[PDB]
């Protein structure tokens, strides 16, 4: 059967006993059946790669990879080759022989090459257009994939107006189904990779789902509250009081868009007795080792962050993740939240929103776009950018499930929240705050 | 797969009124344009009305101002009120599911085009 195939390639070629989860198993027997055109978004980290080039080698012919930039390529053709696969890369970064060599082998019957790495440049230069039209005819694609496919939407972030020749490309190779992958796209950005790219219904989809029940989120408005600070301390103290045996057990995050609100907020709460170091790009590179150092060792189990806030920095244990200031944006939100719980255990995640932030932000994304829109003309990015910011207000002054809120921007299905936000937790407690908010609202 | 099941139709006299119903069944997240089609016997198909998401909505001239479309979002429905009936307007009715967006929980899901069944409406 495929099953038995697939298993056993899994097995003799990329080493595996069985797939990381049955979502990129199910994505990866879609690919291999071969009668639909294929959309895989699954994040960093996940193998979203082997469901193309496992497929790739179980076929006849040749799968083509459509990568945008080569350092991208390159990573994958490495790691290919130690698994003794016959891979190949063509780009404009190579010698005329070397190139040349390449144009050569795909003319064969039978060609050495099983997959193929090509840029977008490459992949519609006229140098190439009649090695594609002979491979066509002798029926040797097996399989047109698109890397990054993100890139050919306007309202991603990272538009290419190379990627437009692309649906071309797919509706030429027709008898050959197309996979799409990316790690980030909206329904919005989903609609234009299907659209832009000529793919063919039904698109089956394999979505890595954002929800993680071991968050708990919540939102508190500053002007509804005494005292900020101390609530603040009462929040870090139910997160890091899990273990009260260990006395203080993991560490947290406060973020904040300023380096006066980073000082004041660790001064803050360093007093109320919860330890607290700020890290910002004010600091010099030495007090930032030093205090990233602290927390990640647990001498200081609280850091007040700007946005610097290391990519490179994973910790395990982050018991809660407090927002003191909204974000630029849903999936900054999602992201810097997401920070917490990778251990597993039970972790809380709370906005602190104002009126007064909401309007400070508001302005000072507008101000960067502006400054951005004189270097380089209109984008409908710029769109994109201000509709990141009110979906995340949004989630912010409804009444929902908070879990639900970001399933929804990000387009996957009604997450299964077990009292695993504050609405969900007390629907009509949450309907007071936000009554309570709109007293103020008033003239 | 997905389901669309119309209904709301029957008999009814000129100048009288009906109210179409379709329901749309399976994980729906989304459907980019939700159209009716009308089919008189021995008459090419009918293009109707149609709604977006988000819920512009556009009219055959034959039925303006007669005719209004609506979406129940937490429904996944849409509806045709049919008033001032005339019988030009008999036929069977149903609905396109154009761009429909399905989705599991799991990550599973498709994107399609959706045909309904059709509900019968006789003009007399
Ligand atoms: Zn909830």
């Amino acid at each position: 059967d495929p099953e038995r195939r697939v298993r056993s390639t899994l097995k003799k070629v990329f080493g595996f006993d069985s797939f990381k989860t049955p979502l990129q198993e199910s994505a990866t027997m879609a690919v291999v059946k071969g009668n639909k055109d294929v959309f895989v978004c699954m994040p960093t980290g996940a193998g979203k790669s082997l469901c193309y080039q496992l497929p790739a080698l179980l076929a006849k012919g040749i799968t083509i990879v459509v990568s945008p930039l080569i350092a991208l390529i390159q990573d994958q053709v490495d790691h290919l080759l130690t698994l003794k696969v016959r891979v190949s890369s063509l780009n404009s970064k190579l010698s005329a022989q070397e190139r040349k060599e390449l144009l050569a082998d795909l003319e064969r019957e039978k060609p050495q090459t099983k997959i193929l790495y090509i840029t977008p440049e490459m992949a519609a230069s006229s140098s190439f257009q009649p090695t594609l039209n002979s491979l066509v005819s002798r029926h040797l694609l097996s399989y047109l994939v698109v890397d990054e496919a993100h890139c050919v939407s306007q309202w991603g972030h990272d538009f290419r107006p190379d990627y437009l020749r692309l649906g071309a490309l797919r509706s030429r190779l027709g008898h050959a189904p197309c996979v799409a992958l990316t790690a980030t796209a909206t329904p919005q950005v989903q609609e234009d990779v299907f659209a832009a790219l000529h793919l063919k219904k039904p698109v089956a989809i394999f979505k890595t789902p954002c929800f993680r029940a071991n968050l708990f989120y919540d939102v508190q408005f500053k002007e509804l509250i005494s005292d900020p600070y101390g609530n603040l301390k009462d929040f870090c103290l139910k997160a890091l009081g899990q273990e009260a045996d260990k006395g203080l057990s993991g560490c947290g995050i406060v973020y904040c868009r300023t380096r006066e609100a980073c000082e004041q907020l660790a001064i803050e709460l360093s007093c109320r007795g919860v330890n607290a170091k700020a890290y910002h790009a004010g600091l010099k590179a030495s007090e930032r080792t030093l205090v990233q150092n602290d927390w990640m060792e647990e001498k200081v189990p609280v850091i007040v962050a700007t946005i610097s806030f290391g990519m490179g920095v994973d910790k395990a244990n982050v018991r809660f993740v407090a927002h003191w200031n909204i974000a630029k944006s849903m999936a900054g939100y999602y992201q810097e939240s997401g920070r917490a719980g990778r251990d597993g255990k039970p972790s809380w995640c709370r906005l602190y929103y104002s009126r007064n932030d909401r309007d400070q932000v508001s302005f000072l994304i507008r101000k960067e776009v502006a400054k951005l829109q004189e270097k380089r003309g209109n984008k409908a990015s710029d769109k994109a950018t201000i509709m990141a910011f009110d979906a995340l207000v949004t989630f912010c002054e409804e009444l929902g499930c908070r879990h639900a809120a970001i399933a929804k921007y990000f387009g996957d299905a009604l997450p299964a929240c077990a009292k695993g936000c504050d609405h969900c937790q007390n629907p009509t407690a949450v309907r007071r705050r936000l009554e309570a908010l709109e007293r103020s609202s008033s003239w | 797969q997905v389901q669309l099941v119309e209904n709301g139709g029957g008999c009814v006299k000129a100048g009288g009124s009906l109210r179409l119903s379709c329901a749309a069944s399976g994980s729906i997240f989304s459907i980019n344009r939700m159209t009716w089609y009308r089919q008189a016997p021995g008459k090419e198909r009918e293009w109707v009305a149609a709604i977006t998401s988000g819920g512009s909505t556009n009219y055959a001239d034959s039925v303006k101002g007669r005719f209004t479309i609506s979406r129940d979002n937490a429904e996944n429905t849409v509806y045709l009120q049919m008033n001032s009936l005339k019988p030009e307007d008999t036929a069977v009715y149903y609905c396109e599911a154009y761009g429909t967006y399905t989705l599991a929980p799991t990550g599973e899901g498709e994107y399609d085009d959706y045909w309904g069944q059709g509900t019968q409406v006789m003009v007399s």
